[PDB]
């Protein structure tokens, strides 16, 4: 079974997964599995109630979301959780009539797994939406970095700086929060390293632009050389943001 | 309300496994 993708998902699903595995083990053990199971109608109904609620709140997200991919991917998870739930309800019925029911025991395990599995999909789907939001911020900064090439005057540069400053701060904060959430250390490191390189290069870009603007306006020698440092800085930063974008979308083999 | 619904769902799941004696009997 796969490692969960973020610390949040892991803290949510890990206890459940653990109890279910415990339940499978008990089931596969003849003497304990063969004992009478008491009436599960009330706890199962409580689970169904909670599934109903989860699905109501889910459908509300569906109608009111911007993300079309979210609209597409969430409903199958609802279906999966509700279907798993009917297995639990059926098990409770069977056991009420026969505490020794074998099919009931199978439904208990299958229903539980189904709820885990579908809740997992639902969480992965919300998580992928969150990542798409981060990526949109990243992509804006990419586009804006292409605009650096047309700053010609000190007044453009102040304006550019006034905008790039915040946008970079926003991306940095988002990436810092996201990396702390990851359960894969290698991914956290790549994110941190890349974001740090981008943070380091930002005042270098501004300098390189100031130098370009100054030599452009002072009609001085070596504007061609200022152009070079400015372009390199935009290229390097962009390469690094595209690497952040690539890493934000990684799921490692132990998840699939 | 989204997070509370997960909490509650996995909470009931927890209790149900307990009814099966998961971490209470066996």
């Amino acid at each position: 079974m796969p490692v969960f993708h973020t610390r949040t998902i892991e803290s949510i699903l890990e206890p459940v997964a653990q109890q279910i595995s415990h339940l499978v083990i008990m089931h596969e053990e003849g003497e304990v599995d063969g004992k009478a199971i008491p009436d599960l109608t009330a706890p199962v109904s409580a689970v169904q109630a909670a599934v109903s609620n989860l699905v109501r709140v889910g459908k509300e997200t569906v109608q009111t979301t911007e993300d079309q991919i979210l609209k597409r991917d969430m409903p199958p998870a609802f279906i999966k959780v509700e279907n798993a739930c009917t297995k639990l309800v059926r098990a409770a019925q069977m056991l009420q009539a026969d505490p020794y029911s074998v099919p009931a025991r199978d439904y208990l395990i299958d229903g539980s797994r189904g709820i885990l599995s579908g809740t997992s999909d639902l969480l992965l789907t919300f998580d992928e939406a969150e990542v798409r939001k981060i990526i949109r911020v990243c992509k804006g900064i990419l586009e804006y970095l292409t605009v650096a090439e047309v700053v010609e005057t000190m007044e453009d540069l102040v304006t550019y700086t006034k905008n790039l400053g915040p946008g970079m701060t926003k991306m940095a904060k988002m990436i810092d929060e996201r990396q702390q959430e990851l359960t894969h250390q290698e991914h956290r490191v790549m994110l941190v390293n890349s974001m740090n390189t981008v943070k380091e290069l930002l005042p270098v870009l501004i300098s390189a632009m100031k130098i370009f603007v100054t030599t452009k306006n002072t009609k001085s020698q070596g504007i061609e050389e200022a152009l070079k440092n400015r372009n390199f800085t935009v290229e390097k930063m962009s390469a690094e943001i595209n690497e952040i974008i690539r890493v934000l979308q990684l799921t490692s083999w132990d998840e699939d | 309300d989204i997070d509370q619904m997960f909490s509650t769902l996995l909470g009931e799941m927890d209790l149900l496994t307990q009814s099966l004696g998961v971490d209470t009997l066996y």
